[PDB]
């Protein structure tokens, strides 16, 4: 279902819904759609369950493979695109890049079903509740906004996907990818 | 299954297989009458199917008793062809019957006619065909030793080939094959012909 | 294909269809033979279809006297039985079916049931695959009483046999019934 | 075929249904859907029972194979990698509790390989009637007791209320320290 | 099923097996295909047994109103053809047997409605395996010792050739009055 | 490629006899076969040694030590672990001891006749159950298995070889095996498959339990 | 336009008797409506009818041909026998051959001794000794086949053959999954035509 | 392509509880979080469908024209019995599970095929699964309004977190003795 | 594409955009989508042009025959109704029904593929663009809002959803349904 | 298309079809050997497609001519039916030849023999068989009138019953039929069997 992202002042914050609904019945309801590929980068996943996690160990370990064998973190860009290359190989996931570069502080990049576009200087919204968000959160947007300001728009957006979209879950779990150091964030649910 | 019929000055002559088979691998009902006299000097040979020849064959029966005992004289074959043409086209593409027939008789203006016509409601006049997958295995021999004049019997020997060579070279087809035979005054049949 | 195992005290029994009949159940042979021996304490009966059964029958002919060669014991039933089960599921293809039944002390008796991909059932009693298997533990189950003399169960097995046959096209001619003790095997001819 | 598990106090305690069925005619009056993958995790399949029989026997030896190899206690979270990943490359469900390093964790793998991390789980034609009285009565932390006698109703439930799930119940208390099994819960 | 039927000196006979499974399964073997229609006229069903029965009783009240109406016994190719002109409009196929003639006519009408007259009709599945024993055993007329043993025994190779044909036996020999009537077991010997 | 072993003009194979002697240069290892048990023991600052012991467990019955080069015992213990499981999946049961002696004796026998490659450096014991009875199987580097009622392997066991016998004359009971196997031994390690099948190292703990 | 059910109706002629038992439980393609439906229909007099077939088509069914022998009783003022019942239904059937009918069904009445009409979707209605339809039906035949008749080896006291009907169904519960645990059991004695709800 | 995803029905001496959410989604989403799929034909009687929404109206105005003639008056089962009769012409369709209750008291159900029984207490839709077990599990007779209320909260609560489409509010009507009443109140 | 409908402090507000895409080309650009069923009702209409126009006219006869057939202009909520009754009868189309009527002075009742809802303190909204505007329009919504100040709700809205929609229309026309007489607005464009 | 083979103690006699049908609606091509005597006392009769029990037949005849010259013994011929039974079902069920055989043979031990074999790889030992659409009629006959310890020549009077039979009611088939006569010593074949 919905899986959303806006970049604060600085840093990427992204968003998504638990509900794994299977098959129009609900059945493992508040899983972890957002995912640690690693602590600079941090990368949201829907479509289908299986090929997404199966897709999201592998690129994990290509990420550390890249980690060590190059001390400095990889790019997330990098990230990007080997999900590109290796989903171009059928396999079927839609998804969000998030995080921290030191080459390039914040980004959103956005994995189509197949090629991947940026939007260095927008959001990135996916899933089944994304198509109600796109039109509403494409307004309220403005680059200014702090993590105190932006946190709104996106518990709010995922509150409205989340509001006429069955599909889209109950609990909702965000990251507030800091241009700094640690970025954590908790479980939060309204309606 | 196969049906042939030959015309001339002196003759009309329908050979014709007396096979029926229930299942399509094998004849196990013989001796059937796949002719129809329906008139005194009209035969209509029909094949396909048995049950629709049947349904068909008597109802052009009774159309043509009744057109005949109505009006005084008798269905001029070209009409009874033509009736026959109308009748298997009536069905919509969707219902005609799966039926070939050979159509044959006198005249007392235009003398022996034959009417060749298909499952379909293609029809022709012509001096000889045939029908069934035997088709054609007689017709190089039908074409090749006819004469437009010849004697009845000397055709009678060609059907003696066409006969010998289905036996020889097609769903062999031995037992023997009735054959109506035209005349100015009758028809002029022969179960026993092999 | 229809196969029958009763168990008894001190005994077990097996028994069939001895009809090999073609398609539309035309009967081209009347003295198939399914039940086979693999070992003094180990038998097999195969059901569906005839092809799969000489050939599976054929591989259990090699692989256990393999076995038995290369290890001096002869083979415990469990053994023949999981590792039948090993065998179907390799390839569902192999046998478009068959239905194997695996009868013998071990002196415990045992009496197991393969499905065709190799799902088995370790049952304690009885157990009848076959075409006409609804019939059979229809019969059976209300039939049967727990431990009996071997003609008892001779004459019992005989009735799920004599029932069955009757209401099944598919059906043999004969009952090629087997009940057999450590020590002694009494094969025979029902009609 | 339903299967309910559900964590406990200080251990998974795993529950399930015993009757294997053709689709029309029932074939057997029990079977094993209470495997043992090792001393301090199993897993409970649900689906066609050939493909059940083959992967966990594959995994079971995966595992204590693993065991022998290395000195940790087969840690939980790889039989879940191992069972995912095998099923990724091509249809049976499961549910998996064991004890660890950890927590008492516990599994669900649908047929597809896709895994998920669970407080309380159901599968097969039962688990629409476990979902319903299993999620009624839980609560985190509660005392291995009330895990003894809430998997039992759950799954006589869903045992109940299915033409394709009955029979006799089997349940087992998978604490870290020991699996401790019945045959029949019944 | 199996069914089968032909004419010795003393008449037109009737042969048949009493089976009727769905499917593989057998439904019955007390089912009775052998039918009578008018008096003397009777026909086997073989195919669906649905259908067939209603056809046969279709059948009989087509015929009973004729026979009402001329107040006599109708020809055997008249009740043939009845069922040819009706069934042509659509199921199973079936066999005509009786007296008109000095000699009992015989007929066969397929669920095509193709209709058939000859001496030593069979239909059923296991139609094929008496049918090689109607001319293998009976080239030409014989007598009712002679007869009732050839059927019954042809039966009896149908019944043990063919599984989707058996139970018991029912033969029932033709008299110019109206028939008689026997039912059998297993006859392996 | 190359068998590099090949033979001699005397009809020997002179490379497996060298590793023979390597065998015959390395460490002490003991088995003894109890009538309702068997014990197998070896003679085993930093290291911290707990980790390292020559006995591994191949099943929960099989049980086993070699003498020889330690990295090749890694290795052969690993394709017998991977033969005790490739056979419990090809059949329902736990293997018998004697089968995998017969594996693990053709493995050891191809690297002594295929293509480039040295021979294996070690023997090895190979205590374990089954429901023939507690079994004590050595096998040589040649390939060549062999039942013992008991057995050594590794340096000056000549004389070391004739300590063994006393234990079956009356000390069949294991406890009474045990002095048989330490005082024939006389670090140290020891295994037992004992009545029940699963074995299991006794600890240095219980190394005192008998060393009074 | 089908579903299917369980409705396992038998029926089983005695000396003196007939005995039409069916198990009442109801269910989808895997999950039981009702625990409790009724799944024979009594006929207005000395019979009555049983089905299996998808409920719409039993209901209805039943309703219509009740309809008919309530009509054919008040228009001839006599009760009908049962072969007319039962020809009746070969004809209401057979008149929707070309859209069948999914309720295979089965007749138990007296003439005045269990005559009786189990049959087919269509009406091939057969006179038997025993009858069985629904899913339940080939499991429990051959139990019926043995224990009245002996083809290959006193049969109807009525304790007797309440009991081997009893057994017989019991015993389809457990091997089937659409056999339902309750029981209805009809006995049409002469005197008049009783209910049980043996489970 | 509207449809309802549930209804239950359950039924105590002193009266007769029948609840549905007010959800209506139109395919993959919601369209309607306000709809009313519980109708009310009769001061003693309603029917309550989940299915396709079209059919459901439709046999909503079926049922009242169908009544208004009659209105002894009609009675629940003479409802139920002309609600099967038109679903089985219909088959030879509408897509719903309409149930008919009222009021002595009396819950009938309809499958899609004219399918029909009667049972003190009916689940219709997602809720056979997600509700009616447990709801079969601690149903019992002369449950007060408490006892039943909090039963079918109990029951519907199960059911939003575990039917894929529900609302989160519930239209709701009980039929007493003193005439049907329909709830306004959600939640 | 889009069909919208607000109602203001008393009366609706219906929108619609012109466009009238034909197979991924357009063709008709500038078209009119909403319609005059009515003065006192108009019925905004989106899916195929073809049975949409044919059902226009029909309904439109339907409410002049109850227009004069009793001198009341005809209730909308009967113009709903008989457009329900009507397309029940495959054909199909999706569409609005906003107007005046002295027995309930503003209301929009909105038809599905073939059953109708309404929503009488809410907006209707369909079309393929509507999706875009489900969820952002239902967080502005307020029901105090003068027509000065939701004209401005459906502008955008209508905005919104023509900018990421592509069968969503250039060309937009709204109307104004004032509580009292007249309500007419004119063609307006905006991106 | 028709084959047939009848074992006793005095014999084993394989009596089959001469005929080969380019198109299924006319045996164009005649006198075809569907025999491969494949032993000194085993010959195979192959049926179906002529191209799949040419390339098969002839395969099996190598593998078996092959065995002989290797080891000194002869094939003992049902180690010819299960190997041609291995054969035949070594195809994947995507693959399988559409080949209909009679094995038949003798031994010194078991003497003779026969194995009805089918498309798919059914195979069983039985007193008499046959194969094609033939295998119906003929069979009720060949059960009806065997004898278990009858002499060769009144079974080729019961040969003559089933052709006899074959032709009348079936696919007509009148031309002579070879067959393959085992003896202690040889086969002898009679193509002039009609
Ligand atoms: C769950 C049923 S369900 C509908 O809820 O998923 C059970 C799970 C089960 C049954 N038995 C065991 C044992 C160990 C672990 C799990 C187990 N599975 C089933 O009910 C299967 C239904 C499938 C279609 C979902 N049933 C079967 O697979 C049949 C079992 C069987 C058949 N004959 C037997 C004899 C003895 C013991 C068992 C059996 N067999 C088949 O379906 C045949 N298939 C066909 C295609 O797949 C392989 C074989």
């Amino acid at each position: 279902t919905t899986i959303i992202g806006i970049i604060y002042d600085n840093g990427v914050m992204l968003a998504c819904d638990s509900r794994t609904s299977s098959g129009t019945f609900i059945s493992n309801k508040c899983s972890r759609k957002i995912n640690r590929i690693n602590e600079n980068l941090y990368v949201c996943r829907s479509g289908a369950s299986a090929h997404s996690q199966k897709i999201i160990e592998i690129i994990k370990h290509y990420c550390v493979s890249m980690k060590n064998e190059n001390r400095k973190k990889g790019r997330f860009h990098e990230g990007e695109t080997i999900y590109d290359e290796t989903t171009y190989d059928f396999l079927s996931c839609a998804l969000i890049f998030g995080g921290y570069d030191k080459i390039k502080k914040q980004q959103l990049y956005a994995v189509n079903l197949n090629g991947s576009i940026i939007e260095k200087h927008d959001f990135a919204v996916s899933g089944s509740g994304s198509i109600y968000i796109q039109s509403y959160l494409q307004d309220k947007y403005k680059k200014f906004m702090t993590k105190k300001e932006c946190f709104n728009l996106i518990l709010n957006c995922v509150k409205y996907a989340m509001h006429n979209d069955n599909s889209s879950g109950g609990l909702i779990r965000i990251v507030n990818i800091t241009k700094s150091f640690v970025e954590e964030f908790t479980v939060v649910n309204t309606q | 299954d196969t049906l042939i019929g030959l015309r001339g000055n002196n003759f009309v002559v329908l050979a014709a297989d007396t096979y029926s088979i229930n299942s399509i691998i094998k004849l196990k009902n013989d001796d059937n009458t796949k002719f129809y006299d329906i008139h005194g000097n009209k035969c209509l040979l029909l094949g396909g199917s048995i049950g629709d020849r049947l349904q068909f064959g008597e109802f052009i029966r009774k159309n043509v008793h009744l057109y005949q005992y109505q009006n005084n004289t008798d269905m001029f074959v070209k009409s009874f062809a033509f009736f026959t043409r109308k009748n298997l086209a009536y069905y919509l593409r969707r219902n005609p019957f799966e039926v070939n027939c050979l159509i044959a008789g006198y005249d007392k203006k235009d003398g022996y006619q034959l009417y060749w016509c298909d499952y379909l409601s293609n029809m022709d006049s012509v001096n000889k065909g045939a029908h069934g997958y035997g088709a054609y295995l007689v017709s190089a021999i039908l074409d090749k030793y006819y004469h437009e004049n010849l004697t009845v019997d000397e055709a009678l020997d060609i059907f003696k080939l066409c006969f010998e060579e289905l036996k020889k070279r097609f769903l062999l087809t031995q037992i023997n094959y009735e054959l109506r035979i035209m005349y100015d005054n009758k028809v002029e049949t022969q179960y026993v012909t092999v | 294909g229809c196969v029958l195992g009763m168990s008894g005290s001190n005994c077990v029994a097996i028994a069939c269809d001895l009809r090999l009949g073609a398609n539309t159940f035309t009967t081209v042979s009347t003295k198939f033979s399914k039940i086979f021996k693999m070992n003094n304490n180990v038998y097999v009966g195969l059901s569906g279809l005839a092809t799969d059964i000489q050939t599976l029958y054929e591989i259990l002919r090699y692989r256990v006297n393999l076995y038995e060669v290369r290890q001096d014991a002869e083979m415990d039933v469990e053994c023949f039985a999981n590792m039948l089960s090993s065998i179907l599921y390799s390839n569902r293809f192999s046998p478009y079916f068959v239905n194997p039944i695996v009868v013998g002390f071990k002196y415990e008796p045992y009496l197991t049931a393969y499905d065709l991909i190799g799902a088995k059932c370790e049952t304690r009693d009885f157990v009848v695959n076959g075409v006409t298997s609804e019939q059979l533990f229809g019969m059976c189950e209300s039939l049967y009483v727990k431990d009996q003399d071997e003609n008892g169960l001779f004459e019992t097995i005989s009735q799920c046999l004599l029932s069955a046959l009757d209401r099944d096209c598919i059906s043999g001619w004969g009952a090629e019934v087997l009940v057999l003790t450590p020590e002694k095997i009494i094969k025979k001819k029902l009609k | 075929t339903t299967i309910c598990g559900l964590v406990c106090q200080n251990a998974v305690i795993l529950g399930a249904d015993t009757r294997a069925t053709e689709g029309p005619i029932v074939a057997d009056k029990n079977c094993s859907k209470l495997h043992y993958i090792s001393k301090n995790i199993w897993c409970a399949g649900a689906g066609v029972a050939g493909d059940l029989e083959h992967t966990t026997l594959w995994l079971q030896h995966n595992v204590e194979l693993h065991r022998l190899n290395t000195n940790t206690q087969p840690r939980v979270s790889m039989c879940v990698s191992r069972l995912t990943q095998e099923l990724f490359k091509y249809v049976c469900a499961i549910v998996l509790g064991g004890v660890d390093v950890n927590g008492p964790q516990l599994y669900g793998i649908h047929p597809h390989g896709s895994s998920c991390l669970l407080p309380f789980t159901a599968l097969g034609s039962g688990s629409l009637n476990a979902m319903a009285v299993l999620e009624a009565k839980y609560r985190d932390n509660m005392t291995i007791e009330e895990g003894k006698n809430l998997v039992c109703e759950a799954i006589c439930a869903g045992i109940f209320n299915d033409l394709g799930s009955g029979g006799n119940v089997d349940i087992c208390v998978i604490t870290k320290d020991s699996y401790q099994h019945i045959r029949p819960y019944k | 099923t199996t069914t089968l039927a032909f004419k010795f000196k003393d008449g037109i006979i009737v042969a048949v097996d009493s089976r009727a499974s769905m499917g593989s399964f057998i439904s019955s073997q007390n089912v009775e295909k052998i039918i009578e229609i008018n008096k003397n006229i009777l026909g086997t069903m073989a195919g669906g047994a649905a259908d067939c029965l209603y056809w046969e009783k279709y059948l009989g009240k087509i015929i009973k109103i004729y026979e009402l109406r001329n107040n006599e016994k109708i020809s055997v190719r008249a009740a043939s053809t009845i069922l040819s002109n009706i069934l042509y409009q659509y199921c199973c196929g079936i066999i005509l047997s009786g007296y008109d003639h000095t000699g009992f006519n015989m007929f066969y009408v397929d669920d095509s409605g193709k209709k058939v007259e000859g001496n030593l009709f069979s239909c059923g599945s296991g139609s094929t395996y008496a049918y090689s024993i109607l001319d293998s055993a009976y080239d030409y007329n014989l007598n009712l010792d002679q007869a009732v043993e050839l059927a019954r025994n042809a039966i009896y190779h149908a019944t043990f050739r063919d599984g989707g044909s058996g139970g018991k036996v029912r033969v029932f020999h033709i008299h110019k009055n109206g028939y008689d009537k026997i039912i059998e077991g297993e006859d392996v010997f | 490629s190359f068998s590099l072993t090949t033979f001699s003009p005397t009809g020997k194979l002179v490379q497996i006899e060298y590793a023979l002697n390597r065998v015959s240069s390395s460490s002490p290892a003991l088995g003894i076969r109890a009538k309702n048990g068997v014990i197998i023991a070896t003679e085993k600052e930093l290291i911290e040694e707990n980790s390292i012991f020559k006995i591994q467990q191949i099943s929960e019955h099989i049980g086993i030590v070699y003498a020889g080069m330690p990295g090749d015992f890694r290795v052969l213990l690993k394709r017998a672990r991977k033969e005790a499981i490739r056979y419990s999946l090809q059949y329902g049961s736990e293997i018998l001891v004697k089968e995998l002696v017969k594996i693990i004796a053709s493995i050891v026998q191809e690297f002594t006749q295929t293509g480039g490659v040295r021979p294996f450096g070690l023997s090895l014991l190979i205590c374990g159950v089954d429901v023939y009875g507690y079994h004590l199987y050595q096998i040589d580097p040649s390939g060549c298995y062999f039942n013992w009622m008991a057995t050594c392997v590794g340096k000056d066991y000549q004389n070391n070889m004739s300590f063994l016998e006393k234990r079956y004359n009356k000390d069949i009971e294991i406890e009474d095996a045990i002095h048989t196997a330490i005082l024939t031994l006389k670090n140290i390690e020891i295994g037992v498959a004992y009545d029940n099948k699963p074995f299991k190292i006794l600890t240095q703990n219980e190394i005192k339990d008998y060393l009074i | 336009p089908y579903i299917d059910n369980g409705g396992t109706v038998i029926g089983l002629t005695g000396k003196d008797y007939v005995i039409l038992a069916a198990d009442t439980r109801l269910s989808l393609s895997y999950s039981i409506y009702t625990r409790f439906c009724p799944k024979i229909s009594k006929l207005t007099d000395k019979c009555i009818i049983g089905s299996s077939g998808m409920q719409s088509d039993i209901k209805t069914l039943h309703s219509l041909l009740q309809k008919k022998i309530q009509l054919f009783v008040l228009e001839h003022s006599h009760y009908p026998d049962i072969h007319v019942i039962a020809r009746l239904l070969c004809v209401i059937l057979y008149s929707r051959r070309f859209f069948p009918y999914y309720a295979f069904n089965i007749l138990a009445g007296v003439d005045e001794k269990g005559v009786l009409y189990n049959y087919d979707s269509v009406g091939s209605y057969c006179e038997a000794t025993h009858s069985c339809v629904g899913s339940g039906s080939q499991l429990i035949l051959p139990i019926l086949d043995n224990r009245v008749e002996q083809k290959n080896q006193t049969n109807f006291n009525l304790g007797d053959d309440i009991n081997f009907v009893k057994d017989a169904i019991t015993s389809a519960t457990e091997r089937d999954i659409y056999t339902g645990d309750k029981t209805l059991i009809y006995v049409i004695d002469k005197m008049g035509i009783n209910v049980n709800t043996l489970d | 392509v509207v449809t309802g995803t549930s209804v239950i029905a359950i039924k105590y001496k002193h009266g007769i509880m029948i609840a549905a959410d007010r959800k209506a989604s139109y395919g993959s989403y919601a369209k309607f979080q306000n709809v009313e799929r519980i109708f009310k034909i009769n001061n003693k009687t309603v029917m309550g469908f989940s299915g396709e929404l079209a059919d459901a109206q439709y046999l909503h105005e079926l049922l009242t024209r169908k009544n208004i003639n009659n209105l002894d008056m009609y009675t629940p089962q003479h409802y139920h019995s002309y609600v099967s009769r038109v679903f089985y012409v219909r088959k030879n369709p509408l897509f719903n599970n309409i149930i008919i209750a009222g009021i002595d008291l009396y819950i009938g159900f309809v499958d899609m095929h004219g399918t029909n029984f009667c049972d003190d207490y009916i689940t219709t839709g997602y809720a056979r699964y997600f509700a009616l077990t447990l709801l079969r599990d601690h149903y019992k007779d002369n449950m007060t309004e408490e006892e039943a209320r909090i039963l079918i909260n109990e029951c519907l609560r199960i059911l939003y977190f575990r039917d894929a489409t529900s609302s989160n509010f519930i239209q709701i009507v009980k039929v007493t003795s003193k005439g049907v009443e329909y709830e306004e109140p959600y939640i």
